[PDB]
């Protein structure tokens, strides 16, 4: 996952991935470009719900911990 | 240029006087109405000291978004004072609910791996489905027994037993037998103690422990007795499971429940595990049961919506070829109807956060360490935030206008400290309603508006008697 990348790569963003990849926050929020977006599997109802309460929302954005 | 804290509208600075007027005019069991009336009185933001505790209250989703935007890594909500006092005084090990900062984070992350993570929760499906199918069977049995082709009754007690069976099945991987004709009376005692613990919380709410000891002596005593039943029963279940695990000492490949996973592969100590088992069990019984009762009530009140949910469930069962896991991604309207049930009938009157840093809301400076409460109940009934708020309309949650649902789905809270049982609860309720919709039509004879009473959790004010017809 893109979360496990940030974790062991030791990047910057403060408190990114706070729940630690359990789809139980929305801090792993990321914005994807068009050609990468459609390449990824359908969004679960649970992810959609978390996304509606993620601040600064895009119609091309997904949760980092749910992207392989 | 933001106004100071003291300019936020308020009934006044005397907490005891404010408490006096709240009890006199509205009543402890109607705090939700108090909130509604206050926004009507003061506008979209106000402050009110009640007894010892002051809070700033908000209703506007735009302010809610700002509150959660500024949230820190280890959020704190309002702690219920009689709960805290009971645990401290009687030296009961605390779980994730009563912990803070790093010690909270440690439990939470360990628990999230077994109860929130989609890879753990997929194992809940068979365990929850078995319980719901048995609930359906109970009703078919009562219908047969009635001899009328239907069954009418208040099923609140059955719903408490259903919620208990469901939470115990996912925790222990073992059926407690609470849906059989002859029931374990010691488990029934546990169920009844949970309701009593909530109910007895209410007279002590806005008081410091020094005062509820002195003016609420009988209630405090009853409350202590309710929690004692809760801890004593939960501890027996956990200890027994611990020792049985060693008696049968076989490495299982089949899923055996949450407790098996925690005891075998967790960073949590046994004492943390046992404390959190106690909370999960107690949290599971009155929440889903009351929410499901309201759902059934809204379906009976809105027969066209009931028809559409049934039609959706039947198509999903067909399209999924019977598989529950597949089915649960094919019922968008049912899931919306659950959001819609919680909008009108929240379990939690408010959400609360203590500010970490100073924050501006509606041109008012709110200092760090202030308690801020989002009035969830008041929000759900507010016609400026929901079109025709009294109407039960699940489709509002599917609106492609994604500003109609912005910070609206707040029933389980938000962020890293949102409801720990959210996935269990969502799955338990959806599976329950799939089974009910496939099997019965639900009506209420002499349907009248059922109001709400604050019993720590919000609950229906009076009994609801359903009529079930086999479908
Ligand atoms: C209809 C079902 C339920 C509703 C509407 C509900 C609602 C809530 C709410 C509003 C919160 C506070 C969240 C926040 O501050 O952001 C909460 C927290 C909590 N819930 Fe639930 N809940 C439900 C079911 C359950 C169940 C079945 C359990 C048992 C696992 C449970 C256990 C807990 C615990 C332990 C907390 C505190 C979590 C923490 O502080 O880390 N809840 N719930
Ligand atoms: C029984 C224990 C272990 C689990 C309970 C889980 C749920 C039901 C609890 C956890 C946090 C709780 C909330 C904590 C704070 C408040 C603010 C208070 O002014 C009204 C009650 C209210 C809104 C509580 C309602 C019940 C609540 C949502
Ligand atoms: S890290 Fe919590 S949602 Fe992805």
């Amino acid at each position: 996952s893109l979360l496990d990348v940030v974790v062991e790569n030791n990047l910057d963003i403060d408190g990114f991935g706070a729940c630690e990849g359990t789809l139980a926050c929305s801090t792993c929020h990321l914005i994807f470009e068009d050609h990468i977006y459609e390449k990824l599997d359908a969004i679960t109802d649970e992810e959609n719900d978390m996304l509606d309460l993620a601040y600064g929302l895009t119609d091309r954005s997904r949760l980092g911990c749910q992207i392989c | 240029s933001p106004r100071p804290f003291n300019e936020i509208p308020s009934p006044g600075d005397n907490g005891w006087l404010n408490l006096y007027h709240f009890w006199r005019e509205t009543g402890t069991h109607k705090v939700h109405l108090h909130h509604v009336q206050n926004f009507q009185k003061y506008g979209p933001i106000y402050r009110e000291k009640l007894g010892n505790v002051e809070s700033v209250y908000v209703i506007d989703p735009e302010d809610v978004a700002l509150l959660f935007k500024s949230e820190g890594p280890n959020p704190e909500r309002f702690l219920i004072p009689p709960w805290v006092a009971y645990h401290q005084y009687y030296q009961r090990p605390i779980g994730v609910l009563l912990k803070k900062s790093a010690a909270w984070k440690k439990d939470r992350v360990a628990l999230n791996q077994e109860v929130m993570a989609p890879e753990a929760t997929k194992n809940f499906l068979p365990l929850l489905d078995a319980v719901s199918r048995d609930f359906v069977s109970v009703l078919h049995r009562r219908i047969k027994k009635a001899g009328s082709g239907n069954y009418s009754g208040d099923i609140s007690d059955d719903l408490f037993r259903f919620a208990f069976e469901s939470i115990t099945n996912v925790i222990f991987g073992e059926r407690q037998g609470m849906l059989e004709e002859v029931v374990n009376p010691e488990a029934q005692r546990f169920i009844d103690a949970i309701y009593q613990m909530f109910h007895t919380s209410v007279p002590m709410l806005n008081l410091p422990p020094d005062l509820f000891r002195l003016f609420r002596t009988k209630t405090w005593k009853d409350h202590v007795a309710a929690w004692d039943v809760i801890f004593s029963k939960a501890d027996i279940y956990t200890q027994n499971f611990y020792w049985e695990l060693r008696q049968k000492g076989s490495v299982h490949h089949d899923y055996r429940g949450i407790l098996y996973r925690l005891l075998g592969d967790s960073k949590m100590s046994f004492e943390d595990i046992k404390a959190n088992v106690t909370e999960m069990l107690a949290g599971g019984v009155d929440t889903t049961s009351m929410t499901l009762q309201w759902h059934l009530y809204e379906m009976a009140r809105n027969l066209k919506v009931q028809d559409m949910l049934r039609a959706e469930v039947l198509a999903a069962r067909h399209q999924a070829q019977g598989d529950m896991a597949t089915m649960l991604q094919l019922v968008p309207l049912l899931k919306a109807s659950i959001k819609e049930t919680l909008r009108l009938h929240p379990i939690s009157v408010t959400l609360q956060r203590y500010l970490v840093n100073d924050l501006v809301l509606r041109d008012y400076m709110i200092p760090a360490k202030t308690l801020v409460q989002v009035a969830i109940y008041a929000l759900g009934r507010e016609p400026t935030f929901f079109f025709d708020p009294e109407n039960f309309d699940p489709t509002r949650w599917l609106s492609k206008d994604k500003n109609i649902t912005y910070f609206r789905n707040l029933g389980f809270g938000w962020g890293v400290r949102q409801c720990l049982g959210r996935r269990i609860a969502e799955l338990e309720m959806t599976i329950f309603l799939i089974n009910m919709l496939e099997n019965f039509r639900v009506e209420i004879q002499h349907l009248s508006d059922v109001g709400t009473t604050f019993n720590l959790i919000l609950m229906p004010e009076k009994p609801i008697s359903f009529t079930f017809w086999p479908f």
